[PDB]
């Protein structure tokens, strides 16, 4: 569905999984008191490229979807699929999991791209 | 067969230069004191000085071709003017001053001119007959008694540094942006300008106080377990010998007289802070230095300086030859007011083979033109009460002079008027490089179609 | 002077001569800052040679010089009547020491 | 290993391939005298995009690992694999190859992406 | 061919399909009146990412070549391949298609990624 930017904010994570193409397009937006717009449009592109670099150094290199080989640690809110993808929304989700995102990203990049990329290199080196 | 493979993120850098931003501490951020001269909106420093040491690494450091001091010097100058433009202008200040000597007895030297002059008050129509107590170095007689005027009030438009700001050098961490890294050569015995075995990739430069001291460097990093003397070219006698001390030499400077403030309105709402009557006893400024330590400190330098000139030669220390008052003497600011100390009793010795303190006559000067920016002179307002300030002498800017007739003896003289030598004594173990993560290498890897 | 120069060198136009600046191990051998001046009698000295062989723009390029260890030398090519002046050597012997000078004569008596 | 930024700069190239992840994330780092950082952080974003654009114009489109069909020419300091991947570091590597790096990019982007993507386009033409 | 920036502008779309490399490398270019060079290179870093984002949100994620699953609606100047790829050039191409490109951009990302890339996930979770 195309409900505008953040249109599916309050919707469940299962339904909000299809609006990802929306909240991405609106992530870039195409003297004195004019320094504001320049500084803002520089901060915007810097933040977008920071997020894109975080995404690239993971085993995704692409948008709106991603998968990997890192297992979901049972300590990190052990639940079921419907208990998360249908009982919550992204807001409550990141609120309850605003603990481990940094270490999760670190593991995702270290244990995968420093291992699976070199694995691909060595399996193609033969 | 061998195929080229692209590697991204490789540890590869090249010597380059870029605009290094700042990083100030947040522990003293509560001390804004209405925009202290150096740091107003400097980004907060990194809470953790994460420094990385590197092995099997060499880098050809060069403290005399370093592009960081050029960026720091022009930064300090440009940052200085932006702290004076919103201050008060004293263009109507220097009128014919009827200066007479202050109430004293014989054996004075001067050095205190009681000047009374007409000053435009708030109202343009009315005028004001107000007096002040200027120093001899600030006034010059123009040619009944004698009449004087401000020394730099031809030539240049005098500007009073509005006293809400301060001059205390607050540490500054010159940090490099993304893609650039600052390499800290952690080697002990290294006069710069050579390869460095121990190179450490540090977030950025350590806290560096932008101190202005010329000879007798103050508030500076100590040497590495031995006095470090650094020169661009030892043979080049003119090259300033940067003597980094290993042990801090105490120095106690004191503005002994108790002066008051006048804040004489010249505006509407513009006030020339002038020196009122000096309450108390009339003495002159001085700087004390433990003779036991200073003798021992200079001797430790001769033992190191003898290395670069013969197996054994006569090293002589003599007071500065001449020039402007900011080079012949020890020009520096401690308590917001600048005073110059001649330091003839500091470089007096002569070394051939192998409790008290020295008192240096100091002269105070308020109309200042540091960095020799002609056409732009600063006026330093007085500071109420005495000014006691104890610093640590950690440097020496020596210059060599010799007729070189068979090189029998050698005389070392102080100097270093240029303020870049004050920065090179701190920016010698640092250099910036841009990371080049794109790298090619041959490998049996070969993609599909 | 610390620099040892021949007293005077005579010659004829169209030919070529050589004036030497013989010094110690600290002026010509220790440094590569040898220089040569041209002082017309009664006028101010003018520089024609200032490096081992590098010279400025205002100088007959014919004038060339080099440095042989502890001995310097300047050669003069295409001698003309305008070169009737003296020439002084200058090097950095941990200071500024000039040469004794050499009066040049072309189409004339020694 | 995670030895910080530029951790294994002096280590062997074979071992320096396992620390590319720490330097790939640090290449972005998340009035008057404030122009310094504003003109620097606009240089950082423009610099990283230059390397990413090159990493895109080449046949890589991928992070930290790339293999192309350009055969290694013998004129580019012909050596062996062991003589390079273990006896040299990335610092010493470019110092001797800093002759053809501009043209090495050329045949690696022209003869590869203008050919193998066109060959891939005609392979799906049927 | 390396004919500089826009070298094959007048060339037909078939011939100009092989010069996309030179026009992609030069899209980034590596006081008062000195703001011109600053505000310009801020416009370049943002304009380049305006396409790189759309090129990523769409079902391409690649460089200089992309194929998708959106069928070409005949209303958009239904012609033959030779009538376009050999008779027309890129300048005359968009000039006749610059009517509906706004809806072609939406179909290339909505009907492609939120359908196929999401179908890629159910192909992996089944
Ligand atoms: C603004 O005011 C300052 C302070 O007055 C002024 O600087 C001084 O200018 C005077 C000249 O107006 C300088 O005077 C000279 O100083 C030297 C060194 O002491 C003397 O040798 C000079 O004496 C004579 O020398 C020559 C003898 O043949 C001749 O040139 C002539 O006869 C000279 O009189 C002379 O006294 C003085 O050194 C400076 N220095 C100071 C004290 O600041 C500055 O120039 C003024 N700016 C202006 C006019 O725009
Ligand atoms: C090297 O570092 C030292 C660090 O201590 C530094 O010395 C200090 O500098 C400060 C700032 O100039 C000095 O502070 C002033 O000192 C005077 C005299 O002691 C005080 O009166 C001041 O206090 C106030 O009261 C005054 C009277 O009303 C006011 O006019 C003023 O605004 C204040 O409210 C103030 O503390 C300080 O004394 C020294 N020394 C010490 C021991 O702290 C030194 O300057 C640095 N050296 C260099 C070359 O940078
Ligand atoms: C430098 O010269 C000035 C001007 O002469 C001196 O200041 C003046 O000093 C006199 C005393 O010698 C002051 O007079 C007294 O002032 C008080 C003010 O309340 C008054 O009650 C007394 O009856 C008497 O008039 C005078 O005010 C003062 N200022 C002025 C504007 O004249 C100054 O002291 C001299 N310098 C030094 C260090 O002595
Ligand atoms: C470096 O050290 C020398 C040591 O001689 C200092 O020289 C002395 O300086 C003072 C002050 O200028 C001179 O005093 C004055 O001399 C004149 C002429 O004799 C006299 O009329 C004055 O009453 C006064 O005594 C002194 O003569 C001079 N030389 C001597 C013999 O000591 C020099 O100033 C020092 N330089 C620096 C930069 O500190
Ligand atoms: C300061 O500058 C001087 C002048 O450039 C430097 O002098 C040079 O020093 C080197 C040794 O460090 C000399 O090299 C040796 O010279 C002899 C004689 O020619 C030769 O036989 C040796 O093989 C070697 O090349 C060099 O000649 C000398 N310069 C000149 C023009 O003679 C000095 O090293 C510099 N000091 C510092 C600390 O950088
Ligand atoms: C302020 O201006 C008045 C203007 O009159 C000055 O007064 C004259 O000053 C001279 C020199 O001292 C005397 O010879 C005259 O007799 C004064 N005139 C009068 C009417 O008093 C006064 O000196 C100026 N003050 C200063 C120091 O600038
Ligand atoms: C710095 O202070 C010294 C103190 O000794 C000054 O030198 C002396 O100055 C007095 C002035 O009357 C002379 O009588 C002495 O003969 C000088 N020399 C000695 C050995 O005491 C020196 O001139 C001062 N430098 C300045 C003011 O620049
Ligand atoms: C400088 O002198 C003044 C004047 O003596 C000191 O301030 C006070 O002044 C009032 C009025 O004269 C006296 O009643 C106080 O006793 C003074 N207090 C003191 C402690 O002297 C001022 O404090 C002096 N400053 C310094 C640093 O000594
Ligand atoms: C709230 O939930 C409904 C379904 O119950 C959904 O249609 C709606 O879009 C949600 N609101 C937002 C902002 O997602
Ligand atoms: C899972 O959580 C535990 C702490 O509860 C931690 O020790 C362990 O390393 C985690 N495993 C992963 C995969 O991060
Ligand atoms: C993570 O969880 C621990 C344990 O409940 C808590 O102490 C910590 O503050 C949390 N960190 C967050 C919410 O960022
Ligand atoms: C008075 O002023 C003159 C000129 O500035 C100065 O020479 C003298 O030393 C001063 N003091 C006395 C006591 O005359
Ligand atoms: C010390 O500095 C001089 C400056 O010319 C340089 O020549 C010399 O190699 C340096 N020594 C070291 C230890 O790098
Ligand atoms: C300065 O004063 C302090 C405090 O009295 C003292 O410890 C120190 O030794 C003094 N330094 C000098 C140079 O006399
Ligand atoms: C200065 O002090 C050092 C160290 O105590 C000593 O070796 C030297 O002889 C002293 N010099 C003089 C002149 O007393
Ligand atoms: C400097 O040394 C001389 C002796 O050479 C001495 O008379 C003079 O007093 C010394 N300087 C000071 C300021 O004490
Ligand atoms: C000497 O004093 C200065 C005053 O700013 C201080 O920074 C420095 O650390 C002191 N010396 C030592 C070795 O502590
Ligand atoms: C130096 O070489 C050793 C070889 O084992 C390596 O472990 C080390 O990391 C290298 N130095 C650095 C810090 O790159
Ligand atoms: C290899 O080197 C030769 C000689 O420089 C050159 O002619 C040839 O084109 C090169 N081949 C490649 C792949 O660049
Ligand atoms: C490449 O090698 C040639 C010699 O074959 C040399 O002239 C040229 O300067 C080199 N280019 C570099 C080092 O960039
Ligand atoms: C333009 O047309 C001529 C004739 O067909 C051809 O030779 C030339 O290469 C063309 N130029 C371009 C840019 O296609
Ligand atoms: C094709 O064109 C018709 C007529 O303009 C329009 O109604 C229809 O929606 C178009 N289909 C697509 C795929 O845009
Ligand atoms: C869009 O299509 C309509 C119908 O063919 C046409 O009238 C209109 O001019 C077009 N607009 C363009 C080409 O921008």
């Amino acid at each position: 569905v195309f409900l505008g930017f953040l249109g599916a904010a309050g919707s469940t994570m299962g339904a909000a999984s299809m609006t990802l193409t929306v909240q991405a397009r609106n992530l870039l937006s195409g003297t004195v008191w004019g320094i504001k717009q320049l500084q803002a449009r520089v901060l915007a592109v810097e933040r977008y490229l920071r997020d894109q670099q975080l995404l690239g150094i993971w085993g995704c290199s692409g948008k709106l979807i991603c998968c990997t080989n890192v297992p979901w640690n049972s300590s990190w809110s052990n639940r079921n699929l419907s208990e998360i993808w249908d009982n919550m929304t992204w807001l409550q989700w990141d609120k309850e999991i605003s603990n481990y995102t940094q270490i999760i990203y670190g593991l995702l990049e270290e244990s995968q791209n420093q291992q699976e990329k070199n694995e691909q290199d060595l399996l193609a080196l033969d | 067969n061998l195929w080229v493979t692209v590697y991204y993120g490789v540890p590869v850098w090249k010597d380059a230069e870029t605009t290094l931003f700042c990083a100030s501490d947040a522990k003293a951020y509560e001390t804004e004191k209405h925009n202290v001269w150096a740091t107003h909106a400097c980004v907060p420093t990194d809470p953790n000085p994460q420094e990385i040491h590197l092995e099997n690494v060499t880098e050809e450091f060069n403290m005399w071709k370093n592009n960081m001091v050029e960026q720091m010097h022009t930064d300090i100058i440009s940052l200085w003017d932006q702290s004076l433009k919103p201050c008060v202008k004293l263009t109507p200040l220097c009128v014919t001053l009827q200066c007479t000597n202050v109430t004293n007895n014989i054996t004075d030297d001067g050095e205190l001119k009681n000047c009374s002059f007409n000053m435009t008050t708030e109202l343009r129509d009315k005028k004001q007959k107000v007096y002040s107590l200027f120093y001899r170095l600030d006034v010059v007689q123009i040619n009944s008694n004698k009449e004087y005027r401000l020394i730099n009030c031809n030539t240049s438009a005098i500007t009073q540094a509005c006293p809400k700001v301060s001059f205390e050098p607050i540490p500054i961490h010159y940090c490099a942006p993304a893609g650039f890294a600052i390499l800290k050569c952690k080697d002990k015995k290294f006069n710069g300008t050579g390869p460095c075995p121990s190179v450490s990739t540090v977030q950025c430069t350590h806290g560096i106080k932008p101190v202005v001291s010329t000879q007798l460097l103050l508030n500076g990093s100590l040497a590495e377990e031995e006095v470090m003397i650094r020169s661009e070219n030892i043979t080049n006698n003119a090259k300033n010998i940067l003597v980094q001390f290993n042990t801090p030499v105490q120095i106690n400077c004191t503005r002994p007289n108790n002066n008051t403030r006048k804040s004489i309105r010249i505006g509407p709402g513009q006030a020339f802070y002038a020196t009122g009557d000096i309450i108390g006893d009339i003495r002159q400024a001085h700087c004390n230095v433990s003779k036991a330590t200073w003798n021992e400190t200079l001797g430790k330098v001769v033992k190191q300086l003898r290395k670069h000139f013969g197996n054994n030669t006569i090293i002589r220390f003599a007071n500065s030859s001449g020039g402007d008052l900011e080079v012949t003497t020890h020009s520096f600011n401690c308590g917001g007011e600048f005073f110059y100390c001649n330091t003839s009793g500091l470089f007096n010795s002569t070394w051939i083979s192998n409790n008290d303190s020295i008192t240096l006559p100091c002269r105070i000067k308020q109309i200042i033109n540091m960095w020799q920016r002609i056409g732009q002179a600063m006026y330093a307002p007085p500071i109420q009460g005495v000014i006691r300030c104890v610093s640590n002498i950690t440097g020496l800017i020596l210059t060599r002079d010799g007729g070189s007739t068979n090189s029998t003896t050698e005389t070392f003289r102080p100097g270093g008027g240029d303020m870049r030598d004050n920065w090179r004594s701190e920016l010698y173990k640092y250099k910036v490089v841009k990371i080049e993560p794109l790298g090619v290498a041959p490998t049996r890897c070969k993609r599909r179609v | 002077s610390a620099l040892t120069q021949p007293a005077s060198v005579s010659g004829s136009p169209g030919q070529s001569i050589t004036i030497s600046c013989t010094g110690s191990s600290r002026d010509v051998g220790g440094f590569d800052l040898v220089s040569w001046y041209q002082q017309h009698p009664g006028k101010a000295p003018k520089l024609m040679i200032y490096e081992v062989s590098k010279r400025p723009s205002g100088v007959s390029n014919r004038f060339s010089a080099s440095k042989s260890g502890n001995t310097a030398s300047l050669t003069i090519s295409g001698l003309q009547a305008e070169d009737e002046a003296d020439y002084y050597c200058y090097s950095y012997a941990d200071g500024v020491a000039f040469g004794g000078g050499t009066k040049l004569t072309v189409l004339g008596q020694p």
